[PDB]
Formats: structure tokens, C-alpha cells, sequence
RNA sequence: GUAACCGGAGAGGGAACCCACU
């Protein structure tokens, strides 16, 4: 029913008034860690080849 | 343990003050006297020498780690 | 009671009970009483005296000591037992005279009721100027405010401690710290808050640092961390401490190892960083595998020093202790002497920060919206009476029940100074220079480092370690 | 059931419009052939929302009656929410 | 649509402060003005502390804390200096850094008190403020010493402004005020009447706060620029000036490209 | 960790343009200015001086966030009037200003020490 | 003999009983602390009432 | 290869080798402490 | 990314976001965003799930994102609404007197996002251009949103009598074709209530819309505080010295009432009331005395104080604190409760050792007539310590029944 | 702990001057840990014959 | 243009109790 999972980050919370409702902040380090799986295709094969 | 440098409110040099703070208490003056005999006007930089605690006198009264 | 006050039999520990209207007269001499002193009151005059204040205030001479002052008979140790079958004063001055009469048949006082507190709550000032569950926090608090926790620190190797680079006694503050020794042992430093909502980063208990102050050393402080291991354990597999060398031993981490000395251990001194092994330990395998012990993934800290001893079993021991440093950034946990918590929200340098008519920009500023329900106005009287004190040159007293002091007093005392007499001032804002409509409540107020920083919490995960046992991610 | 007797509600729920976005920026993802000329935009997201916008998603979703049957409902032929 | 012509007179002038107004400029003006006084006045503050020993009670990272704290007499070479990240040589040189050396051993049974007379810089000019105080009082102090202990490190001084870390900062208290008696109301006091007299108010005691005029506008800036003892009060407004000015020219500058570009 | 150089709130990184130029659709002859690596000291100065122009019918900054080192400048002035003009005015009428007060700061100076 | 007892610090048979703080210093003791507590595989253990 | 070490009570240097008891050669006290390191330590006074 | 803090209660606390990267090593999130999440950032750790599948990403997207997710199913209103500075700051902007210069409006306008770049008429035209708060709190309403709301201090007599829609104390929130026309804004007009200006704006326009709502709001309201300004001091709590006065005469009387009441249960002259024993009929006669008593000590606070008060610059705006706090702060704290009776005879018959045998009054059995700036008198701080300790208690208790 | 009898967590008359009455853990121990008073003396008992 | 010279090996027990955080 609840187990462990990955790409699951946390730390403190701080108030930060000059980003929108939708926006949340992440340091660098959390995103520098937790990654995301994107699939090659010909639009973003250039910009995915540089990353 | 020992005294700032600088003030952490103004940054006015307070290191060197502590020696002669600790002086001018071993005579007749008051704190409040020292404290704008040193010529601390701001409360910032009267309570650096005024709250201080002088730990490191304490921590000097153990044996070092070496010779 | 005779005998009890002058030690001739009975001791002082025992206490005696009279039940009256049910007749039993019950006598307790077993260990586990739990008792405090209290004063001796006859007829309506307590039996201390001048002459007992004055040979007590030159001691270290005369040696009349508390134990001296028991066997005066001036002083009894009251149970709970016999607390209930006796008639207590608060203040001898107060309680015990002429007027309309309430009791006039008291039978002891106590010395000060700001004794009912313990150790934590002794060291809020003005306690009875905030709601309850406030002083509850703030007591617990009081164990996590990081400063000297001890004076040989340094020979006492560790793990998990914390000391302050710059701890201050307080402005302010309670007759009892002098005999919990937190004016020796203190842990924070005496801040100028301004209670406002400067630019929001501090909207919901949160708080702003100044930049350049925490460059200055504002609550920078040392988190030391030791490291334990012990050579050996079986017939033939020896623990050893040495350097790993890639051909001989089999098990390697990428981890480089030169950073070693050739006896398996870092000499004091040396950087060091997450994933960089601390102590080469190597045992032989029926070539060798290694058991080395690893930094903690993120410390990032600097060997402080390395012991080499043996343990009660004859083996070698050795424990490393690391220096890392923990400048204040946001996010850290702070806190005040009333349960006011919060984390750092942003931190402004000091041109980006508001200012007074001088100079003076506060250290901290914390959102005003905290106050009102909690009710902390222990805070508002300490920042007044701190500004009092670091304008007078004297130390605030913040004793709870003192009713010697109280915000009257305190305001027209602060007016004498050239300040506004109930602590406003009128703040000028950091980026336009205008002056701020609203005038800001700004004073030196003693706050606290917790033990809780970030850099100790945040933690992400994309597919690392597993479990053994159902092949879940690990926890921790 | 046949296109007769259709009892389900015409307007696309949040569940469908997200499901569906969903499975159809995942085959832009895989190369699919895009339904709606794009000006530029390489995020397959936004192009499934185009796509989607401009009624052109190649997909039909089946809705499941309690009793069992199932209705075959055209993304095209059914009211999207936003 | 042009500049407005500024006047400034000098109300007192000291080697710890100086304290002046300025008229018939703009607040933002006289903000940045105060602003660029804490941020971008850059004096000469040491940066890159080697320790090659510390047997003292105060570990290695507080002791390169303090050391750094310590101001250093930097009057015109920090005008003739480079930033260590724009000069070409290596690690460092003479013409963007200055070498600090701190060799002390404590031996006899009293107590040594380590304090800035003991560094010794290779440039006699750049040192710390122990320079002159004749027309008795201490020294910064860096560390107290046991009987046995010792320390030796090698430092160096970089160039640096109050932007970067408070070391660089050169100024410990700029006071700024405008307006002291209330006319513009950019502040309201509830109780007028418990509000202390400013310095530079003109009013009777009967009076507490000047009458409103909606017509007008902040002026008459007054200032109290005092140093912490690197660079003179008095050369500190003219550096800061000469920043902002330096700063402003640079912007002008690349906007002037940008455009040119751009058409 | 994650707590970044003190020399990023001043330095530009290699590729990055110290100021940015960018045309307001909404309303005419307005623009934004986007500068980098500079706050509040330059901004405010900037607004102030560009508000003096009578042909400046719109003039503010804003720092988007304080941890970013940014600060954009939307100037809109009288057709006939370029913002560009206007901010390159309003900068060449500064540094006038403080030529003119260093001058006279150092007179003031120059008087006061013994006169 | 019949073991050996965990003995609790700045007890009155407790090696520290009386020493002046001179004399905890040179042993490389805290002259401020309390005492009150076990010292067990190095480990500061205290008896919660 | 010397890896001097420190004695805990009476601070005399004094050569120890790989795999031998903790021991000084005076004064029979079993606690070491290493040394300082001989690298280079670069601080920032930040 | 899905975001949430962990004590999830409802579908409110896990909610997508939008990743912005920032320097520094914390979780930031807007304060908005604070009320769902439960959130005080008091050290507050919240744990952040990345979707990885770009179906399951596309489906936060379309179900949790937080500007969908403004109004609860739970009872149909907002959930997150203007909190903790920018509900007071938005108060205090809303106000009648309220006046912004030409170079103040242009740095205001700066800061919203759906501005059209075209500065408004300013409301005052000579003998100098001054705009008003409601004037730019008129552009910050996106769309054409028609609600009428009424503030918290709006008097009962006004809708009655004349001035109706005139309204002198500029209650009455009005806002007319996304127009704020007259009326001070407060928690009962943009909080978390039902049919608040936010609900209308989240019905009528988008969720999208309304999230600029908030950034608009936020952000604009924040940057005028700068120029503002909004503190809390030991001057906001005291009083007139005369107020002190009526204060101490209203404790005096109710004690004396008290004090006569226990003589006539003394005297037997009491008579018991229908349905209660003499008891719990002395009982409900003492507590209704005290509760009378720090009524009318509450009232006299309130109408003691003023206008430019701090305490009630937050209470009327409702973003913390309650009309019975700046009460327990000035005039009295109090009568401590626990389990709902008077402080209870631990002792023999007694409550403290230093209270007569028998000792009904009400400084004998919890009531602290002493206020929080006055201080606590040892026994009152002991009363009020252990009445405390009960919520304490119960904060604690209440969670391993209500999670279950 | 974690028991839902609130009584013995509370704070009862009888820790005047003996038990800190504001110093507790938050925790699942309210009431149940508690610390002692600055001149609060625990009796170490005696023959009482 | 050779018998890749090792193949980057990271997975690193667990149970119990205690303290603490929201
Ligand atoms: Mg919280
Ligand atoms: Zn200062
Ligand atoms: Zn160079
Ligand atoms: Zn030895």
C-alpha cells in the first residue's frame, strides 16, 4: 500500500514570494540528482546530443 | 571564545577593544563609562563588548596537544 | 520540628505530617522524596535575619554556608506530603503585614517563585509575559541551541557536536543563569531583530539574515563529527590498518586512497569530501578485502585530529574527528527565548537591508504576524529591555516575578537615551532609500542556533541503493 | 454498443484529457506521425495539446458500462473541457 | 530633462567619519550614493590564508575568519591593484595581491596575545591600522597563546568591494537621513509628540513635527560616512563616486554597442 | 552545498551580455531593458533619473528575484522619442551629476581641511 | 574479588571527588561540568529518575 | 614511513612502525595523536 | 514534479508544480500554496516526487496542478487565499486614504504580469497626479469580475440606515466589470471563505487566470510594503492609562461580586438552580461573573484602541490573530481552565499552598486578572502553565485517534 | 505511551517548586517526561530507627 | 593494427531501544 520510492527528494521548506503558485524551488543539487528520462527524437536530438 | 573582529551589525573594529574594556573595568569606571570611553556610541557595538564572554581564557587552561 | 531544626536527630530530609482532622501523624524517612527548601515563618516575621543575610554575603571568610543556614533553623526542606498540611507566603514583603487580612497565620515563604521553573525555562526572560505552550517550546528549544556545550571540547572526541564561534551571554536576563552558568556556557548570540515584513521572505515564521553580518561571523559556527574503528576477529582473518593497494586487494571504491597515510589513516589537516575513504582497514581473505571506512556522503568537512590508541581487548583503535564549518544560510533553523522558531528565508547584505537614522541594520528581521497570536510578549519586552540595557551599559534582569521592572519602567528609561520610548525607530528601506511609512520595533533580542540546519536534511534519490530483502529502495 | 445508443456524457472528463494527452505526447515522443502541422515547438506536451486543440488525435477511448458493454467515444466527436 | 546640480558642504571632518550634506539631488541618488559606500568601495582585505602550523585552541578555518576581519591600510594602491581574476600572472603577484606573514611561539609562562602587529607585510604601505594613533590605544587581536603553543601561516591580501564579503566593506556605520523634521510625511508618526528631536531638525520645543507640504521633495541629504579604519572617510565618498560613475560609464557603454549592433 | 560564489552577484559569465534590449508589443515606443548582474544601486538611480524626462511617459525596474542577479528596466516615452534615447540620455546625464558632486565633493574637502 | 562497578563522575569515589579546577584542568576536565553520569565504553550514559 | 606520532600526557614525539602496541617510550601512556599534515591548506577568510 | 508535505489529509496536499531552479539548498514555495500544504515553515520539511513516465508527467499536469486544484470539492471554496503580509498590506492599500505617487505607481505596475502597459487615469488629477490603492488593485482584478463582499469591521446599522451604498467606514467591498470600486479589502473578501473575490475569479475566468491572480497580488502587494511598512512593538499593546483604569475598576467589581456571592453560598442564602445541584449553580454564578467581567475588559480594549494600532492592523485584516488575543495581551488574560472547571484542589482542599483551605475566589482557582504585559503573579503563571499543558496534551493526544 | 488517558500527562498542583511545570517534551511524552526544579531536592533516605 | 592488462568493482547486514523534527 506504501513503499519506498525513487527519484523522491527532500529538505526544508522556505517562503519565497517572487515565484508564482505553480513554481516551486529546487537547489541544485536536488536537481543536479533526481533525473528525468527523455526519449530521442529528431526535434530535440541536437539540444539532447549537446546535453 | 573570543572576541569578533568586527561588530556583526556596523562592522566597527571591536577586537582591539576588548583588552582595554577589561582595563578600564579594573578601575573606577562602570561599563556604561568604558563602554563610550572606548568610543562605542551604538548600541551594536556596545553590546559586542558588553554581552562578550571570554572563553578562550578558559579554554587556555589546558595542556596543549603538543611540545 | 524542634529536633528537625536543629539536626539533633531527626535529619532534614525526613519530613514530618500531621493529618488533623483525620487524626493520623505520619513520619517519612524512605529515599525518592521528592522536597525544596522553604523559609521559616513564626508568628508573622520570617526567622532570616540581617545578621544572617550579612554573615552568609561574606563568605569564602566566614564559611557560613547553606548547611550553616539549615542548622539555624531558618530554613526547612517541605515534601509534597507536608506542603500540603502547611500555609506558604510568595513574598515575605507582600504577604506578611498589616491590612486586610487574608491568612496571618503563614508558617513558611519561599525564597523566590522564580524557583519553581528548572533548567531550560530558567533561561526565558520574562516568562510570565508569554502564553504557556511558548515557554513549553522554548524549553525545549534551550536543548538544541547550539553554542560551548563544554569547556575541554577539544580533547573530548565526539561524534555530533557543535559549538558556536561567538557565543554571547545575553542582554537580558534571569537572576537564575548565573547559577545554571549560561553566562559561561552560553549558546547564541545577543541580535538586533526588527520585528517587520520587510520584502515577505519571512511571511509564515520564517526570517531574514543580514549577509554581511553572517560574513562577520553572525551565528558561524563548527560541526565536529568522529569517526570510530577498531582492528582485530577470526583465526585467520586479521584486521589491519594500512594503505589498499589496487592488485593486492580486491573490493576498491572509485574513492582515491592516496589521501591515506601508508599506516591506513589521513593525517589531521587534510580536506576531505563525501565518498573519500578516512581509515584503510583491510582483512585478509581465505587476496584481501577491505572494510575502510568512508566519509558520510555530503560532509564535506576538514580532518580535525586523529588518536590511536588500543581498546580493553589489546587491539589498535582509532578515532578521527572532522572539522566542517556551518556558515548560516537559509533555511537554518533559529530560533529566540520564546518559542519563536524559524528558518532563514533569505539572506540581504548589508546595503540591501533597512537601516536606522545611523547606521544600524538589523541582524534579523522576523515577520510581526508571529507575535499576535502567539503571544509571545516576553519577546517585545526583551527586545525593549535589550536596547535599555546595550544603551545604559548594564545587564537587563528579566527575573519573572521581579515586579521590581515592567514596560513602563523600561519605556521611560529608554527614553532617556534619544529613543522612541517604546522601542519603534524609524527605518529607512534598503533599496529606494525612502523612508518606511510605518516605524519599525528594532532591538538587540537573544537569539538562538538550532541544531537543525539543511545541509544535515536535504537528501534526493534517482534509482540508488536497494534492500535485501524485497528489492525496494533503501530508507535513510 | 452500436453508434444508436451511446448513454455516456459527450463532454471529455479531466481523467480522459489527461490519460489521453498523456498516451499521445508519449507516441510523439516515439516518432509518431504528428496530426497537426507544428510551427517549431519540439515539445511532444504541447504538441499533443495542439493536437488535441485543433481535434486531431488519432485515438478513441472506451468507456466501460457497470454492466459490462462499452461505448467507443472519437476524441474528435466528443466535447473537450478547456 | 537634464541633470540637477548638486551642492555638498562639509559638517565635520575627522579620520574616523565624515559627515556632510547634499543638496538639490535625487533620494535614489543619494541611496546609491549611501549604497555604493557599503558595496562598491574596494579596499584591500586578504583573502588566501595558508597555515603552516596552529597548535593555538582556535582551529584553522576561525583563525583564517579572523585574520580576513582585519583591516588593512589601503589608501591609493588599492586604486593601482588589479582583481586577482583580471590580472594575467599566476597564483599571485605584487601588482594584484600582498603577502602577509605571522610567525609567533609562545615560550615564556605568561600569556602571548597574538595580535595584528605581529603581521608583516612585504609592502610597508599596505598594513594593518596599527599604523599611527599618536595625536597608547591596543591592536587587533587574533588569538591568545599557552606556553608551548605556536602558529605560522602566509597570507595574502586581494582587492575586493563589500559585494563580494563584509571584510571588504570599508565603511562601519553610514548614517543616512532626509527630511528629519517630517515635512514630506513619507513617514506618520501616530504620537508625533513621543518622538526624539533629530540632529539636524530645526524647531522649537513647543513644535514637533515641520508642517506638511505637498509640493515637496527630498533633499538635503545628510550623511555620517564612518571608516573602519582601511581607507580615510573623506576618500571613501570619492572612490565610491568615482565607482558609481566608473560603473554607469561601462553600462553606457555596452548599451551604446548593443544598439549599434542592433541597427 | 549549493550556496553559490560571492563574485556571482557582479560577474558575468563567458556569452552573457551585460544589457538586453527588447521591444514591448503591448504598448508603442516602450521597451524593456534587462541588465545583468547589476540590483537595486543602479536600477534606482536609473528609474529616477529617467523620470525627470518629460518625454518618459513610463519608467520603473524590478529585481525578478533576488537570488537571480537581474533587473529590467521598461522605459516608454513620446512617440518622436526613442526609450533607448532616452535611457542613454538619462545615463549621460548621470555621470554628469557625478562628475559634478565628485568635483565639488573634493572642494568641500579641500576647504574644510584648514580654511 | 567479586566485579568491577560503573562508578558515576564527581562521585565522593569517583577519581575527579574535590580536585580544584586547576586540577581538572591538568587532567583535561571540564571544571564547569556537572558530573552526575557513567562513563561506559566511552559513553556518557545518565540514570533517568 | 616514520609516521611520528604525539603522546596524550607528556607530548614527546616518538617513533612508532606499522603493527606494533600503542605505546610510549616513556611514561607508558597509550593514547596517540597523530600529527599535523604537511600538504597545503588554502582557507578563504569567508 | 508532485509536491507535498507529509501529513497528507486531503488531495489539497499533494499538488504539481513547476520546477524553478534557485541557488541556495531549500525547498521555496509560494505562500499561497502554504494553506493547503498545512505548511509554517518553522522548519518544515516537505518530500518532492518526480513523475518519470511523460504519460504520468502529462497527467499531473492535467489533474494536480495547483491552479486547478484553488477550490476544494471539500466545501466548495478556495483553499489557498492572500496570507501572513499580503493580507494586512492588501488591507492597509485598500483603504480610502490611500495615495500613490507617479514614480511609486510605475514601480507598482512594474511588478504585474497582466498588465496591458497602459497606466490608468490617476483618481486625482491636480493639484497634483496622485492614483489610489483601489485604482491599481482595480487592474490587478483580471477579466470583468461583479462581487460584492463586506469587511470585517463593517458596522450592522449601516445596510439599515442611510449611506448604504455611500459607505462612510469604506466597507462593503464592491467590485464592478473587474473593478474594485469602493470597499477595504480583507480575509472576508480575499481569504479562503465561500463566494470570496478569489471563488468568483476562479469561476468566472481560469484556473490560469486566477494563478496570475495571485502572483499579481503577491507580488505587488509585497513591493508597495516596502514603501508601507508593517511591524508589531511593545507600544501596540499598552493602553490609555485610563482604559487601565475602567480595566482595574471592572476586575474590582466582578471580584467583589464574586467575593459577595460566595458569602450568600456561605449564608445559605443561595437558592439552587432547577436542573443543578447548589454546587455546579455556584459553579456557572462564579463563571459567569468572570466570563462578564473579561468581556467587558476585552470591549474596553478594543474601543481603547487605535487607529493606527498594529495588533488591530491584523485582526481586521484577519491574517492572524483573533479579537480575543489583543484582549488576553492588554487587558486580561484570563480565567485558566482545565477539563472545562476552575483549576482543581490538588491539594488538600485546596489549589496551592499558598491559598486559604476552601478558597472559592478567582485568584484561588485559575483567574488571572493580570494581563500579558503586566506579568503573571507566580500563582497565575502556574495556572496558566497547567492550563496550557491540557491543549498541549491534547495536540498530541488527538492526532493517534483522528489519523486512525 | 501513545495511551489516550490524558490524566497522569497533566500537570498537577502538587509539581509546585519540584517539577518545571513548563518544560516537557511535544512529543508522545507530554507530561510523562518531565524535569526537576532548580531547589527541588530529592530525599535519599535514612534509618528510622 | 599485440594474448583489452582486471570487465569503472558502487547494493554498504538486520533487529532492538532512545532522543529529536513537522
Ligand atoms: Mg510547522
Ligand atoms: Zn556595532
Ligand atoms: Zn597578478
Ligand atoms: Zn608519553
Amino acid at each position: 500500500m506504501g513503499k519506498r520510492v525513487d527519484f523522491s527528494a527532500r529538505t526544508v521548506i522556505t517562503p519565497d514570494p517572487n515565484l508564482s503558485i505553480d513554481q516551486v524551488g529546487v537547489p541544485r543539487s536536488i536537481a543536479a540528482n533526481m533525473t528525468f528520462a527523455e526519449i530521442v527524437t529528431p526535434f530535440n536530438i541536437d539540444r539532447l546530443q549537446e546535453l | 571564545m573570543i572576541i569578533p573582529v568586527r561588530c556583526f551589525t556596523c562592522g566597527k573594529i571591536v577586537g582591539n577593544k576588548w583588552e582595554a574594556y577589561l582595563g578600564l573595568l579594573q578601575a573606577e569606571y562602570t561599563e556604561g563609562d568604558a563602554l563610550d570611553a572606548l568610543g562605542l556610541k551604538r548600541y551594536c557595538c556596545r553590546r559586542m563588548l558588553l554581552a562578550h564572554v571570554d572563553l578562550i581564557e578558559k579554554l587556555l587552561n589546558y595542556a596543549p596537544l603538543e611540545k | 520540628r524542634k529536633l528537625r531544626r536543629q539536626m539533633d536527630i531527626i535529619v532534614s530530609e525526613v519530613s514530618m505530617i500531621r493529618d488533623i482532622r483525620e487524626r493520623e501523624i505520619r513520619i517519612y524517612t524512605d529515599a525518592g522524596r521528592i522536597c525544596r527548601p522553604l523559609l521559616i515563618v513564626e508568628k508573622q516575621k520570617l526567622l532570616l535575619k540581617k545578621r544572617h543575610i550579612d554573615q552568609l554575603k561574606e563568605r569564602e571568610y566566614n564559611n557560613y554556608s547553606w548547611q550553616d543556614l539549615v542548622a539555624s533553623g531558618v530554613v526547612e526542606y517541605i515534601d509534597t506530603l507536608e506542603e500540603e498540611t502547611v500555609m506558604l507566603a510568595m513574598t515575605p514583603d507582600d504577604l506578611q503585614e498589616k491590612e486586610v487580612a487574608y491568612c496571618s497565620t503563614y508558617t513558611h515563604c519561599e525564597i523566590h517563585p522564580s524557583m519553581i521553573l528548572g533548567v531550560c525555562a530558567s533561561i526565558i526572560p520574562f516568562p510570565d509575559h508569554n502564553q504557556s505552550p511558548r515557554n513549553t517550546y522554548q524549553s525545549a528549544m534551550g536543548k538544541q541551541a547550539m553554542g560551548v556545550y563544554i569547556t575541554n571540547f577539544h580533547v573530548r572526541m565526539d561524534t555530533l557536536a557543535h559549538v558556536l564561534y561567538y557565543p554571547q551571554k545575553p542582554l537580558v536576563t534571569t537572576r537564575s543563569m548565573e547559577y545554571l552558568r549560561f553566562r559561561e556556557l552560553p549558546a547564541g548570540i545577543n541580535s538586533i531583530v526588527a520585528i517587520a515584513s520587510y520584502t515577505g521572505y519571512n511571511q509564515e515564521d520564517s526570517v531574514i539574515m543580514n549577509r554581511s553580518a553572517v560574513d562577520r561571523g553572525f551565528f558561524r559556527s563548527v560541526f565536529y563529527r568522529s569517526y570510530k574503528e577498531q582492528e582485530s576477529k577470526g583465526f585467520d582473518q586479521e584486521e589491519v590498518f594500512e594503505k589498499p593497494t589496487r592488485e593486492t586487494c580486491q573490493g576498491m571504491r572509485h574513492a582515491i586512497y592516496d589521501k591515506l597515510d601508508d599506516d591506513g589513516l589521513i593525517a589531521p589537516g587534510v580536506r576531505v569530501s563525501g565518498d573519500d575513504v578516512i581509515i584503510g582497514k583491510t582483512v585478509t581473505l581465505p587476496t584481501k578485502r577491505d572494510c575502510s571506512t568512508f566519509l558520510r556522503t555530503s560532509e564535506t568537512g576538514i580532518v580535525d585530529q586523529v588518536m590511536v590508541t588500543l581498546n580493553q581487548e589489546g587491539y589498535k583503535f582509532c578515532k578521527i574527528r572532522v572539522r566542517s564549518v556551518r556558515i548560516p544560510q537559509i533555511g537554518d533553523k533559529f530560533a529566540s527565548r520564546h518559542g519563536q522558531k524559524g528558518t532563514c528565508g533569505i539572506q540581504y547584505r548589508q546595503e540591501d537591508m533597512p537601516f536606522t537614522c545611523e547606521g544600524i541594520t538589523p541582524d534579523i528581521i522576523i515577520n510581526p504576524h508571529a507575535i499576535p497570536s502567539r503571544m509571545t510578549i516576553g519577546h517585545l519586552i526583551e527586545c525593549l529591555q535589550g536596547k535599555v540595557s546595550a544603551n545604559k551599559g548594564e545587564i537587563g534582569d528579566a527575573t519573572p516575578f521581579n515586579d521590581a521592572v515592567n514596560v513602563q519602567k523600561i519605556s521611560n528609561l529608554l527614553s532617556d537615551y534619544g529613543y522612541h520610548l517604546r522601542g519603534n525607530e524609524v527605518l529607512y528601506n534598503g533599496f529606494t532609500g525612502r523612508k518606511i511609512t510605518s516605524q519599525i520595533f528594532i532591538g538587540p533580542t537573544y537569539y538562538q542556533r538550532l541544531k537543525h540546519m539543511v545541509d544535515d536534511k536535504i537528501h534526493s534519490r534517482a534509482r540508488g541503493p536497494i534492500q535485501i530483502l524485497n528489492r525496494q529502495p533503501m530508507e535513510g | 454498443q452500436a453508434n444508436q445508443k451511446r448513454i455516456t456524457t459527450p463532454y471529455m472528463t479531466k481523467y480522459e484529457r489527461a490519460r489521453v494527452l498523456g498516451t499521445r505526447a508519449l507516441q510523439i515522443a516515439m516518432c509518431a506521425p504528428v496530426m497537426v502541422e507544428l510551427e517549431g515547438e519540439t515539445d511532444p506536451l504541447l504538441i499533443a495539446m495542439k493536437e488535441l486543440k485543433a481535434r486531431k488525435i488519432p485515438i478513441i477511448i472506451r468507456r466501460y458500462l457497470p454492466d459490462g458493454s462499452y461505448e467507443d467515444w472519437g476524441v474528435d466527436e466528443l466535447i473537450i473541457s478547456d | 530633462p537634464y541633470a540637477n546640480q548638486p551642492t555638498v558642504r562639509i559638517t565635520e571632518l575627522t579620520d574616523e567619519n565624515v559627515k556632510f550634506i547634499i543638496e538639490n539631488t535625487d533620494l535614489a541618488v543619494a541611496n546609491s550614493i549611501r549604497r555604493v559606500f557599503i558595496a562598491e568601495v574596494p579596499i584591500i582585505a586578504i583573502d588566501w590564508v595558508q597555515i603552516d602550523a596552529n597548535s593555538s585552541v582556535l582551529h584553522d578555518e576561525f583563525i583564517a575568519h579572523r585574520l580576513g576581519l582585519i583591516p588593512l591600510t589601503s589608501d591609493d594602491i588599492v586604486d593601482k591593484l588589479q582583481y586577482s581574476r583580471d590580472c594575467t600572472c599566476e597564483e599571485f603577484c605584487p601588482e594584484c595581491s600582498v603577502e602577509f606573514t605571522l610567525d609567533v611561539r609562545c615560550n615564556e609562562d605568561q600569556t602571548r596575545h597574538v595580535t595584528s602587529r605581529d603581521l608583516i607585510s612585504n609592502s610597508p604601505r599596505v598594513i594593518p591600522v596599527t599604523s599611527r594613533n599618536r595625536d597608547e590605544q591596543d591592536d587587533i587581536l587574533i588569538v591568545k597563546l599557552r606556553k608551548g603553543q605556536e602558529l605560522r601561516l602566509r597570507a595574502y591580501a586581494k582587492k575586493g568591494f563589500g559585494k563580494e564579503h563584509a571584510k571588504w566593506n570599508p565603511t562601519a556605520g553610514v548614517a543616512f537621513e532626509y527630511d528629519p523634521d517630517n515635512a514630506l510625511r513619507h513617514t506618520v508618526y501616530p504620537k508625533p509628540e513621543e518622538w526624539p528631536k533629530s540632529e539636524y531638525s530645526e524647531l522649537d520645543e513647543d513644535e514637533s513635527q515641520a508642517p506638511y507640504d505637498p509640493n515637496g521633495k527630498p533633499e538635503r541629504f545628510y550623511y555620517n560616512v564612518e571608516s573602519c579604519g582601511s581607507l580615510r572617510p573623506e576618500t571613501i565618498v570619492l572612490s565610491a563616486l568615482s565607482g558609481l560613475k566608473k560603473k554607469l560609464s561601462d553600462l553606457q557603454t555596452q548599451l551604446s554597442h548593443e544598439i549599434q549592433s542592433d541597427v | 552545498m549549493n550556496a553559490p560564489p560571492a563574485f556571482e552577484s557582479f560577474l558575468l559569465f563567458e556569452g552573457e551580455k551585460k544589457i538586453t534590449i527588447n521591444k514591448d508589443t503591448k504598448v508603442p515606443n516602450a521597451c524593456l531593458f534587462t541588465i545583468n548582474k547589476e540590483d537595486h544601486t543602479l536600477g534606482n538611480i536609473i528609474k529616477s533619473q529617467l523620470l525627470k524626462d518629460p518625454q518618459v511617459l513610463f519608467a520603473g525596474y524590478k529585481v525578478p528575484h533576488p537570488l537571480e542577479h537581474k533587473i529590467i528596466i521598461r522605459v516608454q516615452t513620446t512617440p518622436d522619442y526613442s526609450p533607448q534615447e532616452a535611457f542613454t540620455n538619462a545615463i549621460t546625464d548621470l555621470i554628469s551629476e557625478l562628475s559634478l558632486l565628485e568635483e565639488r565633493f573634493r572642494v568641500a574637502i579641500k576647504d574644510k581641511q584648514e580654511g | 574479588f567479586i566485579g568491577k562497578i560503573p562508578i558515576m563522575l564527581r562521585s565522593t569515589y569517583c577519581l575527579l571527588n574535590g580536585l580544584t579546577d586547576r586540577d581538572l584542568c591538568e587532567l583535561n576536565e571540564c571544571p564547569l561540568d556537572p558530573g552526575g553520569y557513567f562513563i561506559i565504553n566511552g559513553s556518557e550514559k545518565v540514570l533517568i529518575a | 614511513q616514520p609516521m611520528i606520532y604525539i603522546c596524550g600526557e607528556c607530548h614527546t614525539e616518538n617513533e612508532i612502525k606499522s603493527r606494533d602496541p600503542i605505546r610510549c617510550r616513556e611514561c607508558g601512556y597509550r593514547i596517540m595523536y597523530k600529527k599535523r599534515t604537511k600538504r597545503l591548506v588554502v582557507f578563504d577568510a569567508r | 514534479v508532485i509536491f507535498n508535505r507529509q501529513p497528507t489529509l486531503h488531495k489539497m496536499s499533494m499538488m504539481g508544480h513547476r520546477v524553478r531552479i534557485l541557488p541556495w539548498s531549500t525547498f521555496r514555495l509560494n505562500l499561497s500554496v502554504t494553506t493547503p500544504y498545512n505548511a509554517d515553515f518553522d522548519g518544515d520539511e516537505m518530500n518532492l516526487h518526480l513523475p518519470q513516465s511523460l504519460e504520468t508527467r502529462a497527467e499531473i499536469q492535467e489533474l494536480a496542478m495547483v491552479p486547478r486544484m484553488i477550490v476544494t470539492p471539500q466545501s466548495n471554496r478556495p483553499v489557498m487565499g492572500i496570507v501572513q503580509d499580503t493580507l494586512t498590506a492588501v488591507r492597509k492599500f485598500t483603504k480610502r486614504d490611500v495615495f500613490l505617487e507617479r514614480g511609486e505607481v510605475m514601480n507598482l505596475l512594474m511588478f504585474l504580469s497582466t498588465w496591458d502597459g497602459k497606466v490608468p487615469q490617476p483618481a486625482i488629477l491636480k493639484p497634483r497626479p496622485l492614483w489610489t490603492g483601489k485604482q491599481i488593485f482595480s487592474l490587478i482584478i483580471p477579466g470583468h469580475i461583479n462581487c460584492i463582499r463586506t469587511h470585517s469591521t463593517h458596522p450592522d446599522d449601516e445596510d439599515s440606515g442611510p449611506y448604504k451604498h455611500i459607505s462612510p467606514g469604506d466597507t462593503k467591498v464592491v467590485v464592478e466589470n473587474g473593478e474594485l470600486i469602493m470597499g477595504i479589502l480583507c480575509k472576508k473578501s480575499l481569504g479562503t471563505s465561500a463566494g470570496s473575490l478569489v471563488h468568483i475569479s476562479y469561476l468566472e475566468m481560469g484556473h490560469d487566470i486566477t494563478r496570475l491572480f495571485y502572483s499579481n497580488i503577491q507580488t505587488v502587494i509585497n513591493n508597495w510594503l516596502l514603501i508601507e511598512g508593517h511591524t508589531i512593538g511593545i507600544g501596540d499593546s499598552i493602553a490609555d492609562s485610563k482604559t487601565y483604569q475602567d480595566i482595574q475598576n471592572t476586575i474590582k467589581k466582578a471580584k467583589q461580586d464574586v467575593i459577595e456571592v460566595i458569602e450568600k453560598a456561605h449564608n445559605n442564602e443561595l437558592e439552587p438552580t432547577p436542573g443543578n445541584t447548589l454546587r455546579q449553580t455556584f459553579e456557572n454564578q462564579v463563571n459567569r461573573i468572570l466570563n462578564d467581567a473579561r468581556d467587558k475588559t476585552g470591549s474596553s480594549a478594543q474601543k481603547s484602541l487605535s487607529e493606527y494600532n498594529n495588533f488591530k492592523s491584523m485582526v481586521v485584516s484577519g491574517a492572524k490573530g483573533s479579537k480575543i488575543n489583543i484582549s488576553q495581551v492588554i487587558a486580561v488574560v484570563g480565567q485558566q481552565n482545565v477539563e472545562g472547571k476552575r483549576i482543581p484542589f490538588g491539594f488538600k482542599h485546596r489549589t496551592l499552598p499558598h491559598f486559604i483551605k476552601d478558597d472559592y475566589g478567582p485568584e484561588s482557582r485559575g483567574f488571572v486578572e493580570n494581563s500579558y504585559l503586566a506579568g503573571l503573579t507566580p500563582t497565575e503563571f502556574f495556572f496558566h502553565a497547567m492550563g496550557g499543558r491540557e491543549g498541549l496534551i491534547d495536540t498530541a493526544v488527538k492526532t493517534a485517534e483522528t489519523g486512525y | 505511551r501513545d495511551g489516550k488517558l490524558a490524566k497522569p500527562r497533566q500537570l498537577h498542583n502538587t509539581l509546585w517548586g519540584m517539577v518545571c511545570p513548563a518544560e516537557t517534551p511535544e512529543g508522545h511524552a507530554v507530561g510523562l517526561v518531565k524535569n526537576l526544579a532548580l531547589m527541588a531536592y530529592i530525599s535519599v533516605g535514612s534509618q528510622p530507627s
